[PDB]
């Protein structure tokens, strides 16, 4: 007997706002009367992609960092340890300057 | 049919009608702020003229993304201020993800970018949406880490037990490099002056805003600034004390420091010029990701070793 | 409320979709999105078993399913630039230069 | 949330079928994003709230930006293959269809016959993913680190430019 | 469940080859140093099997509830890392005249030697689905490491497409078992079921997709089609570790599934593995015989020995020696194997560039490097079940394990399969000595050399005196 309101209240929110977006753009309709980009752009999408699915193991250890001892720490660590081998072996590659 | 259960639904539904409308009016209000501070009626007048202009669809394009595109660029960074709390009792939101739907729609920001760009039949606004998105990407890779610096200090998403957690002291100070790293995220995401338009190093690009005419450059022109109100609202309410205040309203306290940031954000827009493209991205990918990462380690050894 | 026969059925049905665009159509970056159609009915019906017995580890395995379509849509998506850039077209049966 | 979690189904299922029989591929990325928002709807129906928050930030905020990414990065429009149009003919379209159906009928014939005790409430925060993450599935993350570090140097190597230039016309076989 | 500081015992090889794989990116960052990289590489592979040594001095636990190392982990951890030394020494010289980076090779090999032990000791669904997925996606980089090159490429495109479907095949029945069992764990997959209904049709048909996505990892029939086309496009010390390494991690990890689950005894997913088996061996056999080519002759000669090692683990629950004759038989098929690739490797050694067309072309190979053909026909003769090799005690072990539990059909198709396999193994043989019609001193070649010279010296060895190698296979015994 909250939630449900809160619910609600979300829904009547998402609703109204696509809702006024919509009316506002039929409102503004209403009245009046061969070549290839790049690789290195890929390649930075890629970086982050793997680096926000690392980063998804940070998101799911930020929520139990402390229902877990010092052994889940450890563990994080190693694995932000390898998460930075990879950044620093990026780096020094020279596969993350742009250099336009 | 009348009954207090009904009233009280009605007054949640009241309480989010009007938060949309003070967040929507408080974007187009401080738009012409900034433009003063680089007459509240003038916006009026402009959106009776962005009204009464046709909307140009042009030939080459399609009728669906080009417009969906500006729909991207409203809705996805308005209903992430639907997360953000201004009251214990005036809030529209208390479900458990109160930090990864920010991200949800911090993630889906960049599909606005990419789709006009395509939408444009021009080949430099391509290249232009591509270097946008590429850094925007560059950047809301590590805004996820900046969060949770503060999520891994206050235990869960929720932003009731971020504010809550914020009792005795607030997250600005232990977590310092955690408030810039979100910082320059959120500058960089939202198209903020530093990082903005980096079409500066090739004529060869052009902006996504071009062949967008009428509403669907308005879209735009008030989306991006709900989009840094809404990130001015998630800073304070993480970082600050969120409607934290010794004698002032809560939600006085909360408009007086969401007010203060964004004329820090005015300072911002005065004082720093604007970086070369590859030093952006240098900077994005060799400083902030390694900093918020050791970051993190840090805060987890801080919260594990005081945990008595 | 929800029985489980419900959504494992839309499960299986979007792996069945997924499979048939997988199969049916030429073009490789099509065929990368049906894998990834069928990567995502997996990790649906994973997290529908997860959420049936009240155990934590179908949403483990929700994260393992999504490591993994990361990683794979960035072999992909390299191997299918290789191909653009070399072959200069995505035609699947156009690279079928080993007979039996 | 059933209701929520049927229509969300459905249109999962009609986005993905508008996916599968397309013609131009940006058009029928968006259907596939509109379809992980489903099927992320569908996760949150279910309690499994890190599921869905995940899907619209990992595979409908990482990944389908990849593929629009390479989209609009080589400029494809299905160029050369919409005018051939041979997935809208009918000798293709049978068989695999028919075949892959088949598939369908025997595995939710294999569906039934299991015991119906609901999907239940409780939903599965992040803090019980957490737990159970640095506990007894320690291994799982480390190597899978490992993993994503693999696929990262896989699909570095095999797709860097090898030339310089921030736009390039077609050779072939790269000069 | 916590892990103790006496479980980091058990842990030790793969931790050894993790902090190898950072140790090789470290100095690839560094330095970018092929020479380094390499003894770096095999320094920590040495280091691992050490670390196994060390285990095997320690006691056989249940790490977590992922893994479970004992001896029969221990002996599939051994085979996967000599496997992958094998490789690395294999492709030194054949890298040695590559024109770009060539240290990611080192890189993946080293990450997909670490999938092959996560595979080895897989005690868990999970583990199983996060070790064959480690093995595969390495292996896209390794297949298309000459992606110069056409046929490197189809080929990894083809590898990459085809593990992505039966990746997603696995994981489809792996939620269809956790949906009809609430237990990820292998000893845990039928336990709730009993009097007759363990033959249940959803655990049915989740266990059908795994066996879908397990027999394309293990190259069965009707999944067996990428076999040739990737053993011919990926370079020849690839084609060695996708032919040795992954498919004995993944056999492995299947008959450790296969034993500890009570599925066991199912009387349909058995008959389903006999046709699989049957059909693999027949149509390997036959499609193996109209082959020019080395390297699809050998793959549907790995075909046939998957063939091999399935009918080896139909009788798993009755002939009570099927663990100790996969586990003789994978090694007799992984020094086989490992020298007749070898061979490939050093004679297709260096790359020469991707213009060039890398055929073998085997004849008159022994009239400029006998000792290669020498050790070719070795193998030759040890991949068709002939005595004096290994691969004969291997056979006469399945064929034991087939005719212990009456598997007729099975043991028939067996010896109609040898019968026919001995053809094109004698076939090549011959031609490796027979006239050319038209026709080296660094280190690591002669590495290469004393590597596939002592695998013939093994195989000799253990045809004509089997023992220590069937004392060493008992000693390594699962915890029942």
């Amino acid at each position: 007997t909250e939630v449900i309101a809160h619910h609600w209240a979300f829904a009547i929110f998402l609703i109204v706002a696509i809702g006024l977006c919509c009316l506002m753009l039929v409102g503004g309709w209403f009245l009046g009367g061969r070549l290839r980009l790049s690789a290195k752009f890929y390649l930075v999408a890629m970086f982050f992609v793997i680096f926000d699915v690392e980063a998804l193991y940070l998101f799911a250890w930020s929520t139990s960092i402390r229902e877990s001892g010092w052994v889940g720490f450890v563990e994080a660590a190693i694995f932000i340890f390898v998460l930075l081998a990879g950044l620093v072996y990026l780096v020094r590659i020279g596969a993350l300057d742009w250099t336009p | 049919w009348i009954s207090p259960e009904l009233i009280e639904i009605l007054l949640t539904i009241l309480k989010a009608v009007v938060i949309l409308l003070v967040v929507v009016t408080c974007g187009a209000f401080m738009s012409f702020g900034e433009r003063r501070l680089l007459g509240s009626l003038q916006l009026v007048a402009d959106m009776i003229k962005m009204f009464f202009k046709e909307d140009w669809i042009p030939k080459f394009s399609d009728r669906v993304i080009f417009t969906l595109a500006p729909m991207i660029a409203f809705t996805s960074l308005l209903l992430a201020f639907a997360i953000v709390p201004v009251s214990p009792g005036w809030v529209v939101a208390d479900l458990n993800i109160g930090i990864l739907f920010f991200l949800m729609m911090a993630g889906l920001a960049v599909y606005a970018v990419l789709f006009a760009g395509w939408s444009s039949n021009n080949k430099y606004s391509l290249l232009g949406a591509m270097r946008a998105s590429a850094q925007t990407l560059s950047y809301e890779v590590f805004l996820g880490l900046s969060l949770m610096g503060v999520v891994a200090q206050a235990g869960s998403f929720n932003m009731t037990d971020i504010v809550n957690s914020q009792a005795h002291v607030w997250n600005v100070i232990p977590q310092f490099f955690g408030f810039i790293t979100f910082a320059i995220a959120g500058v960089a995401v939202c198209h903020r002056h530093p990082f903005d338009q980096p079409e500066a190093e090739q004529e060869l690009a052009d902006g996504y805003h071009i062949e967008y005419s009428g509403m669907k450059f308005g879209l735009f022109f008030v989306g991006e600034y709900i989009g840094i109100v809404t990130i001015s609202a998630l800073m304070v309410t993480l970082f600050f004390g969120g409607w934290q205040g010794p004698l002032l309203p809560p939600f006085i306290w909360f408009a007086l420091k969401t007010a203060f940031f964004m004329m820090m954000f005015i300072l911002i827009r005065a004082s720093l010029p604007r970086p070369r493209y590859d030093q952006v991205m240098s900077f994005g990918w060799k400083i902030c990701l390694p900093l918020t990462l050791i970051n993190l380690l840090v805060t987890a050894a801080v919260i594990l070793w005081q945990a008595q | 409320m929800i029985p489980l026969q419900h959504g494992l059925i839309l499960a299986a049905i979007l792996f069945v979709l997924g499979l048939t665009g997988l199969v049916i159509r030429r073009n490789l970056l099509f065929m990368l999105i049906g894998l990834e159609i069928m990567i995502n009915a997996s990790a649906l019906a994973f997290v529908v078993a997860g959420s049936y017995w009240g155990q934590t580890d179908g949403q483990v395995m929700y994260i393992l399913a999504i490591s993994l379509a990361a990683a794979e849509a960035s072999i992909g998506l390299a191997l299918l630039l290789q191909l653009h850039r070399r072959r200069q077209n995505l035609n699947i049966d156009s690279v079928s230069e080993m007979r039996g | 949330m059933e209701f929520a979690f049927y229509i969300c189904g459905l249109i999962a299922i009609l986005a993905t079928l508008r996916v599968i029989t397309h013609t131009n591929p940006v058009h029928a990325l968006l259907y596939l994003i509109i379809s992980l928002l489903a099927i992320s709807g569908v996760f949150f129906s279910l309690g499994a709230y890190f599921a869905g928050a995940l899907e619209i930030i990992v595979y409908a905020g990482a990944i389908m930006v990849l593929f629009v990414f390479v989209v609009m990065m080589l400029n494809l429009g299905g160029s050369e293959i919409e005018q051939e149009r041979q997935w809208l003919k009918p000798q293709v379209w049978i068989g695999p269809a028919i075949l892959s159906a088949i598939m369908l009928v025997v595995i939710v014939y294999a569906i039934l016959g299991v015991n119906d005790q609901g999907i239940d409430g409780t939903p599965i925060s992040a803090k019980a993913v957490g737990i159970t993450l640095f506990g007894p599935y320690v291994l799982a993350v480390e190597l899978a680190s490992m993993l994503l570090l693999a696929g990262l140097v896989v699909a570095f190597h095999v797709g860097r430019e090898e030339r310089a230039g921030e736009v390039l016309s077609n050779r072939k076989d790269d000069s | 469940m916590t892990i103790t500081p006496q479980n980091l015992i058990a842990l030790l090889p793969l931790l050894i080859v993790g902090l190898t794989v950072v140790v090789v990116m470290l100095s690839i960052a560094w330095r970018r140093n092929h020479f380094l990289n390499a003894t770096l590489s095999v320094i920590g592979l040495n280091a691992a099997l050490v670390s196994l040594w060390f285990v095997g001095q320690a006691g056989a636990m249940d790490v977590t509830p992922l893994m479970r190392v004992d001896g029969f982990a221990m002996l599939y951890t051994g085979l996967v890392l000599l496997a992958s030394l094998a490789t690395c020494t294999f492709a030194y010289p054949w890298l040695e005249g590559y024109n770009d980076n060539k240290d990611e090779f080192y890189l993946l090999v080293l990450i997909a030697a670490l999938g092959g032990i996560l595979l080895a000791n897989a005690n868990h669904l999970a583990s199983l689905f996060l070790g064959i997925e480690l093995i595969s996606l390495p292996l896209f980089g390794l297949v298309g490491y000459a992606f110069r090159q056409k046929r490197s490429l189809e080929a990894s495109i083809k590898y990459t497409i085809l593990s992505a479907a039966a990746s997603s095949f696995l994981l489809f029945g792996m939620a269809l078992v956790y949906a009809q069992s609430g237990d990820l764990s292998f000893v845990a997959l039928g336990k709730n079921l009993g009097d007759g209904m363990l033959n249940e049709p959803l655990l049915l048909a989740g266990f059908g997709l795994m066996i879908v996505g397990l027999g394309f990892k293990l190259s069965l029939v009707p999944f067996h089609l990428w076999t040739p086309d990737v053993y011919q496009g990926a370079p020849a010390p690839v084609s060695t570790f996708l032919a040795t390494a992954s498919k004995i991690a993944i056999f492995g990890v299947v008959m450790r599934l296969f034993l500890y689950a009570p599925v066991g005894d199912s009387e349909a997913i058995r008959v389903v593995l006999a046709i699989i088996a049957f059909a693999s061996i027949i149509f390997g056999n036959l499609m193996a015989l109209s082959q020019t080519n080395i390297k699809r002759l050998l793959g549907y000669s790995s075909i046939s020995h998957l063939g091999y090692l399935l009918v080896a683990l139909i009788a798993l629950q009755t002939g009570e020696m099927s663990m100790e004759a996969v586990g003789v038989y994978l090694a007799g098929y992984l020094f086989s194997s490992l020298g007749a690739f070898g061979v490939v490797s050093l004679m297709s050694s260096p790359y020469r560039g991707p213009d060039a067309d890398s055929l073998f072309s085997y004849r008159g190979l022994f009239w400029h490097r006998p000792i290669l053909a020498a050790v070719m026909t070795v193998m030759m003769l040890s991949l068709a079940g002939i005595p004096m090799t290994l691969g004969f005690i291997g056979k006469f072990y399945v064929l034991a394990v087939g005719v212990q539990a009456h598997l007729w059909w099975l043991v028939g198709a067996v010896v109609v399969g040898s019968a026919i396999g001995l053809y094109y193994y004698l076939r090549v043989a011959v031609s490796l000595y027979l006239h050319a019609p038209e026709q080296p001193s660094n280190w690591q070649y002669s590495a290469g050399g004393i590597v596939v010279l002592i695998s013939a010296l093994l195989v000799l060895v253990l045809g004509v005196w089997p023992q220590p190698l069937i004392s060493i296979v008992r000693l390594a015994m699962p915890l029942m």
